[PDB]
């Protein structure tokens, strides 16, 4: 009832985070993790994992996010939250 | 040329600051977000007046230094890869683009246009932006044509691609058809190049045309409405009849100013292959770009780099489109041929003249060619 897993989150300036997680993590728990290393608030951050945007409230493996896994992050344009 | 252009440009009636003030007020932390606000809310004739900008909490009677923050932060944000309305260049990394997945923030537009404003405000107002960008964009702000050799500041990759298979038999190598891979965040969609383009089969016979047609594709189609929303913003400050008096190179220094380039900075990160320093040819060349002024170096710059911008701690962080890449010169070609740039690689082939003048002359027609 705990196990790990290495996915990258790639930014659009060519830098690549690495992060560990699991399976079952929610989405707004990777981008918490983001805030953790990058300082970027979770409001202002968008994933994408193989072009569909990923939801808050759903985990990795629903969208079939496995290990080595690649996630892009963009961020939301500031005044629209 | 450049310097009549400015002061007729400079005496139009369009340009004349309008009575009255433009007030703008913006939070230091949310100067995106703020800046957007106070810009979008008001009519170009506003913006037309003389600017006024505040910071919240800072004294700002140094209008001048005021103004000149505003610009620079304010350019730092709207062109950050991370919102993707702008993403880099290929060939370096503080050259810029716009990023044709901008729609990920649906909202995009009126931020294409919001920057639009914000450049067409720069030059309105005499406040030069930290705003570079690749060739193929000054030439469409310009309503100039774009060729293949514009590619290689959009997609260096894509580019040598192109160049392999105009030059080699693609006949039983490559499975290609008219139509192209439009990547977005990890998924491949598929687009037409032509009607029925994904169905009909690319040979040695018809590839020019599909060369020529992903060309514009690339580079034009797909970043139509994005460009569209920024040249409104734009053309809103500055008549598109007025700035067409320049041209691509013109236009850029208009836009960001021309640097004063630290000679020395730059002479000690220069490699050579093939010339020493010491080399009759190499000492030419920095006799002829010492005596020349701030504009003719800036148009060496954008000739050998694709750009006149200088990184912030000088020539020792120049980049190319595989990483850092100094400037570097190279014994190559023959005394009958022209110098010949590699943007990717900051590189000038610079083949031995005998003699100064005909250096100076071929360096000056080899910067001046369009």
């Amino acid at each position: 009832h705990h196990h790990h897993m290495q996915i990258f989150v790639k930014t659009p300036t060519r830098k690549s985070i690495s992060l560990e997680v699991e399976p079952s993590d929610t989405i707004e728990n990777v981008k918490a993790k983001i805030q953790d290393k990058e300082g970027i608030p979770p409001d202002q951050q968008r994933l994408i994992f193989a072009g569909k945007q990923l939801e808050d409230g759903r985990t990795l493996s629903d969208y079939n996010i496995q290990k080595e896994s690649t996630l892009h992050l963009v961020l939301r344009l500031p005044g629209t939250i | 040329d450049f310097r009549r252009k400015v002061i007729y440009f400079r005496s139009q009636p369009a340009l004349r600051i309008l009575p009255g003030q433009c007030h703008i007020k913006v939070r230091r932390k949310n100067i995106f977000e703020d800046a957007y606000q106070e810009i979008m809310r008001q009519t170009p004739e506003d913006l037309k007046k003389r600017l006024m900008i505040k910071f919240d909490g800072e004294e700002g009677l140094d209008y001048g230094g005021v103004s000149r923050e505003f610009f620079f932060l304010l350019s730092h944000e709207m062109f950050n890869p991370f919102y993707c309305l702008f993403e880099y260049s290929a060939y370096d990394n503080y050259t810029i683009q716009i990023n044709p997945n901008s729609g990920i923030n649906p909202e995009h537009l009126n931020y294409f246009k919001f920057i639009g404003r914000v450049v067409g405000l720069g030059v309105f107002h005499r406040r030069f932006l930290d705003a570079f960008f690749v060739g193929a964009l000054y030439k469409m702000m310009l309503r100039k044509k774009v060729v293949l050799q514009d590619m290689e500041g959009v997609d260096a990759e894509v580019y040598n691609s192109l160049n392999w298979m105009l030059e080699n038999s693609i006949d039983g190598v490559l499975d290609l058809t008219f139509s192209a891979d439009d990547e977005r965040f990890g998924e491949v969609v598929t687009v037409d190049l032509k009607p029925d383009g994904r169905n009909i089969e690319v040979t040695d016979g018809n590839k020019k045309e599909y060369v020529e047609l992903y060309t514009q594709w690339r580079i034009v189609d797909r970043v139509q409405e994005q460009f569209k929303a920024f040249m409104d913003g734009f053309n809103e400050l500055i008549p598109e009849d007025l700035v067409t008096v320049f041209d691509e190179r013109e236009l850029e220094l208009l836009i960001g100013g021309i640097a004063e380039i630290d000679i020395e900075d730059w002479k000690k990160h220069t490699d050579y292959r093939g010339y020493q320093e010491s080399d009759e040819v190499i000492q030419w060349f920095w006799k002829c770009v010492s005596e020349w002024d701030n504009e003719q170096r800036a148009r060496l710059l954008q000739f050998t780099t694709g750009t006149s911008r200088i990184p912030v701690n000088g020539f020792k962080d120049l980049q190319g489109s595989d990483g850092p890449r100094r400037f570097t010169i190279e014994k190559a070609g023959e005394v009958q041929q022209l110098p010949k740039s590699h943007t990717c690689f900051n590189r000038v082939d610079l083949p031995q003249y005998v003699d100064y003048d005909s250096m100076k002359q071929k360096l000056t027609l080899a910067v001046e060619e369009t």
